[PDB]
């Protein structure tokens, strides 16, 4: 996953 | 019960939030696995797979079935507190878990004032931008 | 801060609620050493010096400068819990805490329905002598 | 102390  | 804005600290109350979550039985990153983690769903239109730390207040979205939940929190967030709690909930003492309670409560504080800063700094660019373009004739 | 539902169990909170509590300095039952006893107080027109354990729900009044509070509290709910704890509240776990509040809950109802209990007699004893003097 |  990666950041917003 | 436990009081309200207490709840997340609860995994039971954690996992009652991911509603619609697209990774269930055979992915790594079940609500269960995810709760375990410290996350809380919160979907957006845009970033429907949307989670966040309910400790550090990371958020990561762009999930993958393989992904393992802890994993990936120690990697964006590793000064996540709630990361190195060990203990069951329940084990806590009222004075381990109100200092960890007060450091959620200044991690709240940041992420808040960050984002205002962000916000502020955005703000800065356009109205600089105007005075520019205006000294540009 | 915590949640104002857990707040009677903090001794400073307990401390608060005494406003004009008669009993002072050279007294036996202060304030401090009635928190620590476990009341709060909650004073009435005809009963003013009223207390209450936030934990059993025993209520004394007419106090004494010379009460040791606890001493009073051991005599009136031997079987009152918070009697028990010999530990500091921070050095409590959430699990023996929960357990602890869970307690209180329950003492609560029990006081909720001993009083229910004790207002039906007061209305039955209307009821009777009512009848009586429709009889005779 | 008296009870109540
Ligand atoms: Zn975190
Ligand atoms: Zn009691």
């Amino acid at each position: 996953a990666k950041e917003r | 019960t436990l009081p309200p804005a207490w709840q997340p600290f609860l995994k039971d109350h954690r996992i009652s939030t991911f509603k619609n979550w697209p990774f269930l039985e055979g992915c790594a990153c079940t609500p269960e696995r995810m709760a375990e983690a410290g996350f809380i769903h919160c979907p957006t239109e845009n970033e429907p797979d949307l989670a966040q730390c309910f400790f550090c207040f990371k958020e990561l979205e762009g999930w993958e079935p393989d992904d393992d939940p802890i994993e990936e929190h120690k990697k964006h967030s590793s000064g996540c507190a709630f990361l190195s709690v060990k203990k069951q909930f329940e084990e806590l003492t009222l004075g381990e878990f109100l200092k960890l309670d007060r450091e959620r409560a200044k991690n709240k504080i940041a992420k808040e004032t960050n984002n205002k800063k962000k916000e502020f700094e955005e703000t800065a660019k356009k109205v600089r931008r105007a005075i520019e373009q205006l000294a540009a004739m």
